[PDB]
RNA sequence: AGCAGAAGCAGA
């Protein structure tokens, strides 16, 4: 007797049971090596389908652009970018007296939200390219290089406040001719080991000061930093994505601002809406296009999908779609956002690390640079790797970049791109012919719903539509999309079957450890299993063992298991010392080897205040400790939100809310100068919250200097607090003769003037 | 007193020349900017980190101190904590055993308070203790995907206001503005001040914890029943896709007591002032005096993002956004495309009378509401081209599909009149023309369907047609169409300013109105 | 603007203050000054003038030439500066374009639709049926039916695993003893002389009364491991000149045929028997009704996957990967051994510990997350690899001894074998029980609707059988060409192995496989209920699907198994 | 050797 998994979907249908599909119990791939192999392949990728339009080079940047917008319509099934500047200006035309007034007034809106936006609102970008450093950075610190950085070139922009000066100054940056900036270089100092050689590099940096050329600054403002995607699920190769810079990113929010304010009045969108709120928009989005099915017709659905989305895509049609979008609205805003795309179209590639070559006989390895890549004959290179550079060489440049005009670099502009692609949907009809087609767009992820007489009729209605897809820059994936009836489909990743059915395997990751702490991890877990309990179909049975199954992996990770059990380990014999020395043993937390009081009933509430009245009175005075060391200077972020891929959890500050050490660190990078660089701002910032106690809560805001603020702030402090009568007529006139001081140092120029 | 102390910590930073020409630069704006600044890399995976971490020596980072220094070096042959000092804080790192040590045989810390800060989840345990279990039923439960209040709060505020609540008890100097519809809650102001006052837990968290119990949490759920916080927050266990569960709380009545209130006081404010002359400045001067337990009522309608129509009117009547939507008596409509051009013009109808009607002219579609049954609709000048539903109740399944009717002006509306249809309203006023015609079709249902006229059902899989007795067939009414599919909830996110007559009709900034006074239900 | 020449002086009209610390202003002013200010303010707000009032204290943006010359570069074809695009998009009408522009398109820009047909849905993957490949290879970390774990008796609590090793090879005496050998198969480029004398190694460094579990830093352990293999950092200046160093043609993965024992591990690890291995820790007390349900539900679907030989398997790959994961850490750059360790109870209640074998553990120097240690296990078997020969190249196998199994003899075979792993997948591998949720939640699903129907807990009625209703029974598999019946506590383990063999062999080939595939499966989903499905470039998909099939064992049976579901489906729609 | 899979790790 032999068994067979897939049999199961004769008895049971395979939408309702698509959990067993999805293998997310087991390993993604992840990136071994560089990823320049790959961002070359998508660097001609993009110019391979690009290729009949206009080159020409830069007169600025000096590269190799290419130009496929208003470019021949193409003669084969092959992916074109071909684009015609017409068709898409008629798709928006056709939008615009179908909603009318959603134009201007997304630019109203997004214009006077711009108005007020503050710089700090970059803040809050995940990763980032700094230009100042070739590396990506987090943000706020790619931010603040910038904003330092502009000051040495009298670009003092960033201290009026506001998001409109800061881009002012970034457009002004361009025309500098010699940019100054704080930068980091490392300093190759040796020691002593007894490895193989007899010494060994340490390498230590420091924050120094380097100079560049206009053109060299361009280049790295326009450039873009690739690397390979980790963990990417339900792909074979692997392939590779790309970060922005800090200057670009103020004109994107303004323009993916106003591209949503498009997106919320859309019907047809699948965006910005996200969890149970997409779930509804788009079921009821479902039925206003059944509704449309004629009578005595057929009603059918394509289950969409597109290839090569970002790379077909242009900034050109981008550039085209805003002076549309703008059309009301004053000339500024206009000249802002058009920004955002110029610099996509002008923008240069980096090439990674770079390939590695080796020589098994003398068993040597050696890295090779992007500069220094084709200083080398060709034919040592493998056969796969030479065709690649063979075709990157005019679109090469000399300083290890690749030049590249089309293409979106792997998403950015994601929501101005949905409305390209719900344009294609509005136009609905062709010719006067006997169907009618609507669908839902989401990026590069579509669905068509295609109304007819007749299902032979229908697939007239889905070749025009390929067709007039391929006018805008959007390339339907014949090798993997399909169609059929109406009933059921694919869309997202989400399946359709008289209704969107729910799918648990694709949010089993997040069902483990979270990787924060201990207190925050347990809390996280519980309420991702409450989450899944009523979204995703998870029911009680398998509730309480997903709780089971938490608590187990949590035991193992954090090492605190039961305080009656003998699992020894270097924790594990203080948890049997506090098992023997309290009396109520119900009432401790599992981090400190108490049992697991968790179940459906009280997922919803957190581990330390259900416990709290069954603690003892010693043991509750250390855990919830005012004053203890393991926290560190909270923020409102940390308590709240978590990292999942966001999400909002709740737990107590307790001592098991705890931090890290600062991940390591790649080398024997003696990290000092730069870690006393953190330590400076930390400093200043913690004496800033205590003499401004509400900061951490209430951003404060403020043109004037942090310290002009202290000094101020700390005078009528003494003030009040010798009326009131906390401070002495001595300890009065001390503080105002050590602020006179301090008011003294802060509008010198240089020296602190130490005395003798 | 720490005010000297700072003083004396400021110069202490001047003598380090680096950080002297931060606190000079950089900007008061510019702290949120350098707070966040970091060394490091953001690690992918942190997972994957912890585990890796938590088998190492010394993961933890710890903070310098007099307390720290109270944790020793070793216990019994085990490594606590590590001296190696990081030469820019002179500062210190420990392992897993570190806070348990800690929490086994530390020093006592005053918890005195803690009940009072961490009181929003204190009230989720009172609430599942008290709370008695019902009977469980098996049944398929058709689940709503409705905007739902995912946690009970003890007043709601929005965010701009609850914050200047939250500054004038926690930090009562740096608050600055003294505010108009922010102190008031001096009741609730005093009580929070006088119960987070002995405790001495960092500032940051009260903050949040009071944040926590006075800003809506509102989310979309899939809900059936009941939709009260005090239910949602339990949800997971009271209901799922087959199957239900009866609960009921701690039991002291939350949410629904404004929510409930607020509509019935603002519908009878209505009732007493369409009579007399002028119903404008009487339900101003009247809603202004209003009282709710204590609050009165500007604050609440403000607040509370709910009500019905009435809280609407009365919103509207002071002066605050009420919702981009539109109402038509019981029928609920949502603008998803096309605009309209209200133009007057003279009208014959069935019966053989003149009416002054306006008339909606252009191509236009709708998402559409009326009671349990949701649906989408789509018009013309005077035609009805099509019009969707879902399987509900059969009620109200006949009431979206007339009212629809009545709208959408089709000719053959209008051409299905008989007999008078002199109505009036309470104060003894003449109804305006469609109005009228709408409780004219909802009593005498079968003119209509008559006149309509059949089609083919269209034929796709999730659908079929009706007939005048509202049951499947192989017939279908021109243009209606039923579907199995459910529909997305109500849904209206996005929020709008709006003017008001003397009718207590109110105006859209364009001309046309959409929400009229006529249109609140009489039921109290 | 003042800088600080004069002393300035703010009021507010709502009550605001600020002044300086020398001055001379008493209280006394003060207050006419903010009292005046507010009575003002109160005279204002009175008769409606306070919001029109400008006070004290109450956009521009262009572009330069660089920017701007940026700009004029990025238009579209055609265009000669930017002024241009402005305005010709702005005034221009582009009334009727898409349908000009479709017309003198050609035809050849189609979909080429083509309406799906059964006949047309032929087998995916036509080289694994081929018999002139090599059968694919146990690819997979640890061992899984040919496993044997060697029993003990214990007081039933937790023991460090130096100490269970100790015991359970102190039990039996005739395999630990073995200093003489039989050698029976070998593997290409593997060595048995340190392949035998680390195993002696471990064995001697276990049973001993030292604490220390660290392994000798021996030149056969040196081997074993792999050490100084990796290529030395030399400069750039230096490669260049160099010519034989050259960029290496990188290994494709062998192309692979079916093989039988991936059935049979199918069969065996869905297989009941009388242990169980799971280590489920307590939860509250069960209160509400649906607690009582839930509990109730659990007591059968756990213990039907916890029965079964699956279960038994998890545990093993979880507890190893655990313990591995912290010697990692701790050690790094120690030789040290490692035990394979799991806990079992069976049906009467009591305690056993196994010893599946032992897994030397290589040098641990890890940095990033795809670094690789090198493991090196040691496991015992049953099984002989005479049977299938092609399903054992990479072990090496030695033959110890016997053991008394219940009646007659069995032959104990020790499988070497040098392996590798990294941080990630010793991550998954701690966090590889959730396959029991994966499965559960669907089988649960089942549950609920049946109950929704009738109105009552089936969850009796689906596993055994009760008053009105027959078990619940699902089409297991095949026996020699028909359709075979099953109950359902049988579909419980059988997607529960699925589940688990993702984690074994997950990899590139699989989530492309999986992906690939399921598109085909929604395809035949659409011919089963009749809703006249099309497609554009079938071969399209199938030559997406086929590059994903290489040497996974798991995607080949699942290829295997998927066009034998397609061929009864064929069978099964005609009626 | 081996993990692995279009390029790396097998201490720097």
């Amino acid at each position: 007797m032999n068994i067979n998994p897939y049999f199961l979907f004769i008895d049971v249908p395979i939408q309702a049971a698509i959990s067993t599909t999805f293998p997310y119990t087991g390993v993604p791939p992840y990136s071994h090596g560089t990823g320049t192999g790959y961002t070359i392949d998508t660097v001609i990728r993009t110019h391979e389908y690009s290729n009949k339009g206009k080159q020409y080079i830069s007169d600025v940047t000096g590269c190799t652009m290419v130009d496929p917008t208003n470019g021949p319509l193409p003669e084969d099934n092959e992916p074109s970018a071909y684009a015609q500047l017409d068709c898409v200006l008629e798709a928006l035309d056709r939008m615009d007296e179908e909603h009318p007034g959603l134009f201007q007034a997304a630019s109203q809106n997004a214009m006077e939200t711009l108005m007020v936006t503050t710089v700090d609102k970059l803040t809050q970008g995940r990763q980032t390219f700094d230009w100042t450093v070739c590396r990506n950075q987090p943000a706020a610190t790619a931010l603040n290089t910038t904003i330092t950085s502009f000051r040495l070139n009298d670009l003092n922009g960033a201290d009026k406040g506001g998001l409109i000066p800061f881009c002012q100054d970034i457009i002004d940056s361009l025309d500098r001719p010699e940019m100054t900036f704080f930068s980091v270089k490392n300093i190759k100092k040796k020691l002593p080991a007894k490895n193989r050689k007899g010494f060994l590099i340490k390498r230590i940096p420091m924050k120094v000061k380097d100079k560049i050329t206009k053109v060299e600054y361009i280049k790295r403002a326009l450039s873009l930093n690739t690397m390979t995607k980790d963990a990417e699920r339900g792909k074979l190769k692997r392939r590779a994505i790309a970060t922005a810079g800090i200057q670009i990113r103020g004109f994107v929010l303004v323009v993916e601002n106003l591209a949503k304010n498009i997106c919320e009045n859309l019907e047809q969108s699948g965006l910005p809406v996200g969890g149970n709120e997409k779930k509804a928009k788009l079921s009821n989005a479902v039925a206003k296009m059944l509704s449309n099915c004629p009578p005595g017709g057929i009603s059918m659905t394509v289950t969409g999908d597109n290839t090569k989305w970002n790379e077909c895509l242009n900034p050109r049609i981008f550039l085209a779609m805003t002076e549309r979008i703008t059309r009301d609205s004053p000339i500024w805003f206009r000249d802002f956002c058009s920004i955002a795309p110029v610099l996509f179209s002008n923008k240069i590639a980096r090439l990674g690390k770079g390939f590695m070559i080796t020589s098994k006989t003398k068993r040597l390895k050696a890295q090779i640079p992007c500069p220094d890549l084709f200083s080398i004959p060709l034919e040592r290179y493998n056969e796969e790797t030479r065709a690649k550079l063979k075709k990157l060489k005019p679109f090469f440049n000399e300083e290890g970049t690749a030049s590249l005009s089309p293409g979106m670099m792997m998403g950015m502009f994601n929501m101005l791109s949905t409305v390209l692609g719900v344009a294609a949907l509005g136009i609905k009809n062709i010719g006067n012919k006997e169907y009618l087609w609507d669908g839902l767009q989401s990026s590069d992820d579509f669905a068509l719903f295609v109304n007819a007489k007749d299902e032979e009729t229908c697939m007239e209605g889905i070749n025009d539509f390929y067709r007039t897809c391929k006018l805008l820059g959007i390339n339907m994936s014949k090798k993997k999309s399909y169609c059929n009836e109406t009933g059921m489909f694919e869309f997202t990743s989400m399946f359709y079957r008289d209704g969107f059915v729910s799918n648990f395997a694709m949010e089993l990751p997040s069902f483990g450890v979270a990787g924060v702490n201990e207190s925050a991890d347990m809390a996280i877990g519980m309420t991702i299993i409450k989450n899944n309990m009523i979204n995703n179909g998870m029911g009680p049975a398998t509730a309480q063992t997903a709780i089971q199954l938490f608590i187990a992996d949590y035991r193992y990770t954090y090492k605190c298991h039961r305080g009656d059990s003998k699992v020894e380990g270097k924790r594990m014999k203080i948890i049997k010392e506090l098992w023997e020395n309290t009396k109520g043993r119900d009432g401790l937390l599992v981090a400190d080897g108490g049992p697991n009081i968790y179940n459906l009933r009280n997922l919803h509430i957190p581990e330390i205040v259900l416990k709290y009245n069954l603690m003892d009175p010693e043991y509750k005075g250390r855990l919830l400790h005012p004053q203890n060391p393991f926290v560190g200077h909270l923020s409102i972020e940390g308590i709240k939100e978590a990292d999942i891929t966001k999400m909002d959890y709740d737990a107590v500050s307790g001592t098991h809310s705890w931090r890290t050490k600062r991940n390591r660190s790649i080398l024997n990078t003696d990290q000092r100068n730069m870690i006393l660089e953190e330590q400076c701002y930390a400093k200043c910032c913690n004496l800033f919250e205590a003499c401004f106690n509400s900061a951490s809560y209430r951003k404060p805001v403020g043109q004037h200097s942090m310290l002009e603020a202290m000094a101020h702030r700390l005078r009528m402090d003494a003030r009040l607090d010798y009326e009131s009568g906390r401070m002495s007529k001595d300890d009065f006139e001390k503080a105002m003769a050590h602020l006179g001081e301090i008011g003294y140092i802060g509008s010198g120029s240089g020296e602190n003037l130490y005395f003798q | 007193a720490m005010t000297l102390a700072k003083i004396e910590l400021l110069k202490q930073l001047l003598r380090d020349n680096e950080a002297k020409t931060v606190l000079k630069q950089t900007t008061v704006d510019q702290y949120n900017i350098i707070r966040k600044f970091n060394t490091s890399r953001i690690e992918k995976n942190p997972s994957l980190r912890m585990k890796w971490a938590m088998c190492s020596n010394f993961p933890l980072a710890l903070t310098k101190g007099d307390m720290a220094n109270r944790i020793p070096l070793e216990y019994k042959g085990i490594q606590l904590k590590t001296n190696a000092e990081d030469i820019g804080t002179k500062g210190q790192m420990c392992s897993i055993a570190a806070v348990t040590w800690w929490n086994t045989y530390g020093p006592i810390g005053d918890t005195e308070g803690f009940e009072r800060v961490y009181e929003s989840f204190f009230l989720r345990k009172m609430r599942l203790d008290n709370a008695t279990w019902g009977r469980i039923t098996f049944g398929p439960v058709e689940r709503v995907r409705k905007r739902v209040l995912l946690n009970p709060l003890t007043k709601e505020m929005p965010p701009d206001e609850a914050s200047n609540v939250i500054m004038e008890i926690l930090f009562p100097k740096e608050a600055g503005i003294p505010r108009e519809s922010t102190w008031i809650h001096r009741e609730l102001i005093k009580e929070k001040r006088e119960k987070l006052k002995g405790t001495m837990i960092t500032p940051i968290v009260l903050a949040y914890m009071l944040e926590r119990e006075l800003v809506a949490r509102r989310r979309f759920l899939p809900v059936a029943g009941a939709t009260s916080a005090e239910f949602i927050e339990m949800l997971h266990c009271l209901q799922g896709e087959n199957w239900r569960q009866i609960y009921h709380p701690g039991g002291n009545k939350l949410t629904e007591s404004r929510s409930q209130s607020m509509i019935v006081a603002c519908r009878k404010i209505i009732r007493r002032s369409i009579v007399a002359s002028n119903p404008l400045e009487l339900a101003v001067e009247i809603a202004n005096k209003t009282v709710i337990d204590t609050e009165p009522l500007k604050s609440c309608l403000a607040a509370i993002d709910g009500g019905d129509v009435a809280c609407d009117i009365i919103r509207a009547a002071l002066g605050l956004k009420i919702r981009q939507r539109q109402r038509f008596g019981r029928l609920e409509l949502k603008r998803i495309s096309g605009r309209g051009f209200k133009n007057d013009e003279e009208i014959l109808i069935g019966n053989g009378t003149i009416q002054k009607i306006g008339i909606w002219d252009g191509e236009e579609e709708f998402h559409v509401r009326c009671g349990e049954c949701r649906g989408i609709l789509k018009k013309s000048k005077m035609k009805l081209e099509k019009l969707l539903i879902n399987s509900a109740k059969k009620e109200d399944m006949r009431d979206l599909i007339i009212l629809c009717m009545v709208f959408s002006q089709d000719t053959r509306m209008f051409q299905g009149v008989r007999g008078e249809i002199n109505f009036l309203n309470r104060a003894g006023q003449l109804l305006s023309p469609m109005y009228q015609l709408q409780r004219y079709f909802l009593n005498r249902s079968n003119d209509l369907f008559d006149q309509w006229g059949y089609e083919e059902s269209p034929k796709a899989s999730e659908l079929h047609g009706i007939n005048e007795s509202m049951n499947a067939s192989d017939y279908t009414l021109k243009g209606v169409v039923v579907t199995r599919n459910v529909i997305d909830d109500f849904s209206s996110t996005e929020t709008e300013k709006v003017s008001i007559t003397k009718n207590l009709s109110l105006i859209k900034r364009t001309g046309e109105v959409i929400m009229g006074a006529n249109d609140v239900s009489e039921l109290e | 603007k003042l800088g600080n020449s004069m002393e300035l002086m703010i009021f507010s009209y709502n009550q605001d203050y600020s002044l300086s610390n020398e001055s001379s202003l008493d209280e006394e002013g003060k207050g006419r000054v903010l009292s005046r200010l507010t009575e003002l303010q109160a005279e204002l707000s009175l008769k409606n003038l306070w919001q029109v009032l400008i006070g004290e204290e109450d956009i521009d943006f262009k572009l330069g030439q660089t920017i701007s010359r940026l700009r004029d570069i990025s238009v579209p074809a055609g265009f000669s500066n930017f002024e241009g695009m402005r305005s010709y998009i702005d005034n221009i009408d582009p009334k009727g374009a898409i349908e000009r522009n479709l017309a003198r398109m050609s035809p050849l820009v189609s979909v080429t639709p083509k309406k799906l047909t059964w006949e047309d849905l032929r087998p995916i993957g036509p080289h694994i049926y081929n018999h002139e490949l090599p059968e694919v290879p146990y690819n997979a970390f640890l061992l899984m039916s040919d496993e044997l774990g060697l029993a003990n008796m214990t007081e039933g609590k937790s023991k460090k695993p130096k100490t269970l090793a100790k015991e359970c090879l102190e039990k039996y005496s005739t395999l630990r003893d073995q200093t003489d050998p039989i050698l029976i198969m070998k593997s290409e480029k593997a060595n048995e002389n340190f392949l035998w004398k680390l195993w002696r190694d471990c064995v001697n460094t276990i049973s001993n009364e030292e604490m220390s579990n660290e392994l000798q830093k021996t030149n056969y352990a040196k081997w074993a491991t792999g050490d100084g293999l990796t290529y030395q950092k030399i400069m750039k200046e230096v490669a260049i000149d160099d010519e034989t160093m050259c960029q290496e043609e990188p290994k494709i993965p062998n192309k692979c045929r079916v093989a039988a024992w991936v059935q049979t591990e199918m069969n065996l690890l869905s297989t009941l028997t009388s242990k169980r291995a799971l280590d489920l820790p307590e939860i509250g007390p069960d209160v509400a009704p649906v607690e009582h349900v839930g509990s109730e539900r659990r007591k059968y679907f756990v213990n039907e996957i916890n029965y079964c030989k699956a279960s038994t398997v998890m545990m093993k790959y979880v507890l190893f990967h655990t313990s591995l994961l912290n010697e990692s850490n701790a050690s790094m750059g120690k030789y040290k051994v490692i035990p394979i360790t799991n806990r079992v109870v069976n049906e009467k209640g009591e305690s056993f510990d196994m010893l599946y074998g032992l897994a030397v553990k290589g040098q641990s120097h890890l940095r990033g997350d795809t670094d690789v240690v090198t493991v090196v296990t040691f496991e015992f078997s049953s099984t002989d690899p005479r049977v299938d020969s092609g399903k054992w190249p990479k072990y090496t196998v030695f033959r110890i001894g016997s053991l008394f199994v219940s009646g007659r003899e069995k032959s104990v075979y020790l499988y070497c074998r040098v392996n590798g792993t990294n941080k990630i997948q010793m991550k998954w591998g701690m966090e590889a029980r959730r396959c029991l949720l994966q499965s559960m939640q669907q089988m649960e699903a089942i549950v609920e609707q049946e109950s929704s129907i009738q109105g009552y807990d089936m969850t009796k009625a689906c596993f055994k059988g009760d008053r009105v209703n027959s078990p619940k029974t699902f089409s297991i598999g095949t026996q020699e060409g028909k359709l075979v019946k099953g109950s359902f506590g049988k579909a419980l383990r059988v997607i529960f192995t699925k589940c688990l063999m993702h984690y074994v062999f997950g990899n590139a080939q699989l989530e492309g496989f999986s992906a690939e595939s399921r598109r085909l499966l929604l395809l035949i989903q659409a011919l089963k209920d009749r809703k006249g499905p099309w497609v554009f470039d079938l071969e399209g998909m199938y030559s997406g699907i086929e590059e994903c099939i290489s040497n996974n064992p798991w995607v080949i049976q699942s290829a295997y198994w998927f066009n034998e579901w397609l061929g009864f489906e064929k069978e099964g729609s005609k009626v």
